[PDB]
RNA sequence: CUUCACACAUGCUACAAUGGCCGGUACAAAGGGCUGCGAUGCCGCGAGGUUAAGCGAAUCCUUAAAAGCCGGUCUCAGUUCGGAUCGGGGUCUGCAACUCGACCCCGUGAAGUCGGAGUCGCUAGUAAUCGCAGAUCAGCAACGCUGCGGUGAAUACGUUCC
């Protein structure tokens, strides 16, 4: 932090769908080092969106995640009695991380019984620009062009 | 509004329904989950069944 | 008044589990009244503490 | 005792106490020290003054006390609320 | 169905269906449901009539359900309320009667909290 | 020293479906053992009981790791979640378990549906979760403490603010 910026890791691919993406997908599901029931659900959750679809699952991911990736978010700051979001723009790594918690995130409180098809109709409906992750991109836009006037305290 | 009990993680459910009437079949493959804490709103012109879906679900009509 | 608003009350015979049966009347549809107990699989014809340590407690 | 294989602990000292009233029909007060000491039906017709730290509280073991230690009976704690 | 003035719900296995008399738990219904030859995963909406006249004659000479179950519980408390035991002395002020601790917990005996 | 009209504090188990209960089946490490450890066989639903093989131990015993993996089942309910309280019957150590022990079995079936203002820990084999062993010790309030491994994350723009 302080010092520098801290050295990042890599990545390994998935096995049954060769991609960075899957891999990522799968981490940030897995609750409590259970990393295999983590890969039980990503993988139950993209073969059931080809069971509807018939397209490859892979291309309906890299698609539900470009309607849900940000690209301006805002911040928030103190002048003086008044404490004043200020807009930035944000760089593409944090853009693919905030989407993908996006998807997991609001998938634990839809209505279905298993998480293995819940993961799936989120992943369907943000395809299409239809679900409650890709709700939050245009209020993430939304609260930040409604606060374009603080746009120079880049600190 | 009377406040009323608590309220479950089911609240009515419908599952690829079908129903009209003699020739005039008016719900073909329509299927959702009623949400928790919302307000939910029916749209559409008039003669198309809106008042009949609250049939079923009340229970007047199967 | 004693016409067509009382309910429907024609005889009605009716079994038990215990095989013993009898015929009265009654407003069951059909004559199918089905019990698994009756008057006559019963008596009405014939019918710690100190104990503790017998089992040598 | 509290297993049933080597039977009903009762300390001895009172044992000896009762079976000597017991034999010639004799129903006094028996002072005693002895809570873990277990009722055996042998002494049911007479009573008994079990310690608890301030003075000897009499109890009189009646018909159904029987399997209960003595010390069920001396409360040792007093506690009359605390207002 | 009905097996002891009990009302049995429907739709849910007899491995869980008897649990809901006063006296059978999960362990007392597996051995009913073998001496009577009941699967463990009938429902309870194709009982046969005659077969809940075997589970109910297995129950009532060798098992004790309500009725006087309860009247067990309580006319054991009522013995020792009348004893002057301790223990007799402790079912009186709604208090724990096995020695647990008194001073932070027990709200289970007590009842919550009231801030005097 | 353990008492309770109540307040604080550190934990543990939870409120479930990334789960509960059943039947299969794998991969550890570091440790203790002669006042002992108890293989194996027989009996007991179970804690245990009883015989006695081997061993001052890289021998032999402690040992069978638990999560995980493959199948079934419950289908979102204060429940097949939860295991508190209370009845009943036992086992073990010990002169003795009543105030005041742990474990087992049977019935019961409490409060709780992710917690107000506030606040805490963690930058990598780390948090999170999963068991195993030791020191005290006759037995234990062993969920505590000291240790060991199994599985294994997310993020760090930056120094404006606390
Ligand atoms: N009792 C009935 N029998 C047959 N058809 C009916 C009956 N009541 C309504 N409908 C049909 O229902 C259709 C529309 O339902 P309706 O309740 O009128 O919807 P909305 O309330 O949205 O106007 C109409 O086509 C009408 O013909
Ligand atoms: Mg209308
Ligand atoms: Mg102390
Ligand atoms: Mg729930
Ligand atoms: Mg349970
Ligand atoms: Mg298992
Ligand atoms: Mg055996
Ligand atoms: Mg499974
Ligand atoms: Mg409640
Ligand atoms: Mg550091
Ligand atoms: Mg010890
Ligand atoms: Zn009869």
């Amino acid at each position: 932090p302080r010092k520098g910026p801290a050295p990042k890791r890599p990545l390994v691919n998935d096995p049954v769908y060769g991609s960075q993406l899957v891999t990522q997908l799968v981490n940030k599901v897995l609750l409590k080092g259970k990393k295999s029931l983590a890969e039980r659900i990503v993988y139950g959750a993209l073969e059931q969106a080809r069971d509807k679809t018939g397209t490859d699952p892979v291309i309906t991911l890299k698609r539900a995640l470009d309607n849900v990736k940000p690209a301006l978010e805002v911040r928030s700051r103190r002048v003086g009695g008044a404490t004043y979001q200020v807009p930035v723009e944000v760089r593409p790594d944090r853009s693919t991380t905030l989407a993908l918690r996006w998807l997991v995130g609001y998938s634990r409180q839809r209505r279905e019984k298993t998480m293995i098809e819940r993961l799936a109709n989120e992943i369907l409906d943000a395809s299409n620009g239809l679900g409650a992750s890709v709700k939050r991109r245009e209020d993430t836009h939304k609260m930040a062009e409604a606060n374009r006037a603080f746009a120079h305290y880049r600190w | 509004i009377p406040v009323g009990p608590r309220l479950g993680n089911v609240v009515v459910e419908v599952d690829h329904l079908d129903k009209g009437y003699d020739g005039r079949a008016l719900i073909k493959d329509l299927s959702f989950s009623l949400p928790r804490n919302g307000i939910v709103g029916v749209i559409g012109p008039n003669g198309v069944g809106k008042t009949t879906l609250f049939k079923t679900i009340v229970g007047l009509e199967t | 008044m004693k016409s067509d608003i009382h309910p429907a009350y024609e005889e009605t015979t009716v079994v038990c589990g215990c095989g013993n049966t009898f015929q009265t009347r009654s407003t069951k549809p059909g004559g199918r009244i089905v019990v698994e107990v009756c008057s006559q699989c019963h008596p009405f014809y014939t019918g710690g503490r100190v104990a503790r340590f017998e089992k040598r407690y | 005792p509290r297993s049933l294989k080597k039977g009903p602990f009762v300390d001895e000292h009172l044992l000896k106490k009762v079976d000597v009233q017991n034999e010639k029909n004799t129903k006094q007060v028996i002072k005693t020290w002895s809570r873990r000491s277990t009722i055996i039906p042998d002494f049911i017709g007479h009573t008994f003054a079990v310690h608890d730290g301030r003075k000897h509280v009499p109890v009189f073991v009646t018909e159904s006390m029987v399997g209960h230690k003595l010390g069920e009976f001396a409360p040792t704690r007093t506690f009359k609320g605390h207002i | 169905a009905r097996l002891v003035g009990v009302d049995l719900p429907r739709d849910k296995r007899m491995e869980v269906a008897l649990t809901y008399i006063f006296g059978i738990g999960r362990t007392r219904s597996n051995e009913i449901l073998a001496a009577t030859g009941i699967d463990r995963d009938l429902r309870t909406r194709d009982l046969t009539e005659e077969q809940l006249i075997h589970l109910r004659d297995y129950i009532e000479a060798n098992l004790k359900v309500e009725g006087d179950l309860r009247r067990e519980v309580q006319a054991d408390i009522r013995r020792k309320i009348e004893i002057g035991c301790y223990q007799g002395l402790r079912h009186r002020r709604g208090m724990p009667v096995r020695g647990q601790r008194t001073k932070t917990n027990a709200r289970t005996r007590k009842g919550p909290k009231r801030t005097i």
